[PDB]
């Protein structure tokens, strides 16, 4: 995907006595921002958390989310009644912007209710989305009219994001910027049937993200591999495990070849043996 | 609408023991957030366990990194264990070694 900041929430309504709020920012996968809920601060996971900021403007930034977070599960409660909302349920937010091929830089804002979509932002627009239904749409309609939340969400989409993406994109090129060589090891997985096998390839290390793992009859691309998923480890880097359904015997030969740009053009080869 | 959490696990590492290690259990796919996750020695909650603060996906379901530092041994059988609402009995998924 195209590289992104955004900042994401989380919010629990169990009783209308009783609500909880999660929040953090990142860099696509990577967390660079927690928040302190039980201190309402927030959280700089990497020295260059602030990007290019001053420790004024974050401050300010500081603060509006600190209010936004206060304000947001009261303003939930206070209007619950009218939008017949039945406890428990959940509420989640995305905002932020992203870099795309060409330099333009595009700003959005998601939210769901209960997992599902329920609105976004468009044209600096409210925009009820038709799995919200009747309450998307009277949700739209009704924030319209509060012009303080429309101005300074306005503003944090379309002016603040764009320049914090580019001062932290910069800020922490050590870190964004850099290469990491897998290692990679070869295993027998549980077999499928009789006679059956289930040649297993691991990768785990690499950085960035992008990465190709195929199962090798020398150079002929072995159609049955499975690729898992991408999984993420703690010190920034993944893992990724590659499969094949093989007849005993089928076995001889095979070989495991991982393909990532940090390799310089030496691709890791395990010989099934 | 509910959401079952998949439960993947895996290490930093390959297997040699004696040599330290880091084992992973990534869980994800699951809505609502509420979740329980514990990492298995033997059967046996292991105590000072990391985890990632709560992200979601594209599609809103939630997910979460549970890893632990540990020294696998030939004896040492090592799991996930996770409980959610839309699970009626702890789920466990042992980690696979050769
Ligand atoms: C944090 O970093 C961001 C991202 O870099 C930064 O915002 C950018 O600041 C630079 C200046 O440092 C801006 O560059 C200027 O943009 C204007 C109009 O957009 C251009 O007309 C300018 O071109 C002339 O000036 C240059 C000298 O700087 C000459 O080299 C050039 O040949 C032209 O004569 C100039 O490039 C850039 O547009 C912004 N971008 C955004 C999206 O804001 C921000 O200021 C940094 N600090 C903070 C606190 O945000
Ligand atoms: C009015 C009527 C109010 C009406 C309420 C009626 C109740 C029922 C309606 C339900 C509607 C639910 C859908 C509403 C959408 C709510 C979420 C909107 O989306 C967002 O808010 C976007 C995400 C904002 C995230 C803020 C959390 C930030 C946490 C901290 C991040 C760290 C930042 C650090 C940066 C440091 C400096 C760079
Ligand atoms: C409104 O909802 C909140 C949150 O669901 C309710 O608070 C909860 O009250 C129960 C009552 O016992 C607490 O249970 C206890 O939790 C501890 C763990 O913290 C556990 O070890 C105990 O055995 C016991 O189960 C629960 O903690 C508490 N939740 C929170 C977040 O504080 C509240 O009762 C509800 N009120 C109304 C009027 O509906
Ligand atoms: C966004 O699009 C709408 C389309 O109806 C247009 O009327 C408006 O002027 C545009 N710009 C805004 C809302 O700033
Ligand atoms: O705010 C976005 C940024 O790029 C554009 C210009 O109008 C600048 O004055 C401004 O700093
Ligand atoms: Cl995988
Ligand atoms: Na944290
Ligand atoms: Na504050
Ligand atoms: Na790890």
């Amino acid at each position: 995907g195209p590289t992104s900041f955004h900042v994401i929430q989380t919010s629990s309504f169990t009783n209308s006595t009783w609500a909880q709020t999660q929040g953090s920012g990142w860099l696509d996968d990577l967390q660079i921002h927690g928040w302190d809920s039980d201190s309402g601060t927030a959280i700089f996971l990497k020295p260059w958390s602030k990007g290019n900021f001053s420790d004024k403007e974050v401050a300010e930034l500081e603060e509006i989310f600190r209010v936004y977070i206060f304000g947001f599960a009261r303003e939930v409660q206070d209007f619950a009644g009218d939008f017949q909302m039945k406890y428990p349920f959940e509420i989640q937010g995305i905002a932020g912007c992203e870099l795309h091929s060409g330099g333009a830089i595009v700003s959005f804002l998601r939210g769901a209710l209960g997992g599902l979509d329920f609105l976004s932002v468009k044209n600096a627009s409210c925009v009820p989305s038709p799995e919200g239904g009747s309450r998307a749409q009277k949700f739209c309609a009704l924030i319209i009219q509060y012009q303080g939340i429309m101005e300074t969400v306005r503003i944090l989409l379309y002016e603040t994001c764009p320049r914090y993406l580019l001062g932290v994109l910069n800020a922490g090129k050590a870190d964004l910027q850099r290469q990491v060589k897998p290692e990679a090891w070869l295993s027998s997985g549980p077999s499928p049937g009789p006679g059956r096998l289930q040649l297993v390839c691991h990768v785990s290390g690499f950085y960035p993200k992008p990465v190709w793992v195929m199962w090798m009859r020398g150079e002929q691309e072995q159609q049955g591999t499975q690729l898992g998923d991408i999984l993420p480890n703690a010190n920034w880097t993944w893992y990724l495990r590659a499969t094949l359904d093989v007849a005993d015997g089928e076995a001889a030969g095979l070989s495991c070849r991982v393909k990532h740009s940090s390799l310089e053009g030496q691709d890791i080869i395990l010989y099934w043996r | 609408i509910q959401r079952t959490p998949k439960i993947q696990v895996y290490s930093r590492h390959p297997a040699e023991n004696g040599k330290s290690n880091f084992l992973n259990c990534y869980v994800s796919g699951f809505h609502p957030s509420d979740i329980e996750v514990d990492l298995l020695k033997n059967g046996e909650r292991i105590e000072k366990v990391e985890h990632s603060d709560l992200s979601f996906s594209k599609d809103w379901s939630f997910y979460l990194l549970y890893y632990t530092e540990f020294t696998p041994t030939e004896k040492d059988e090592y799991a996930c264990r996770v409980n959610h609402v839309t699970l009626s009995q702890p789920k466990i998924v042992k980690w696979d070694r050769d």
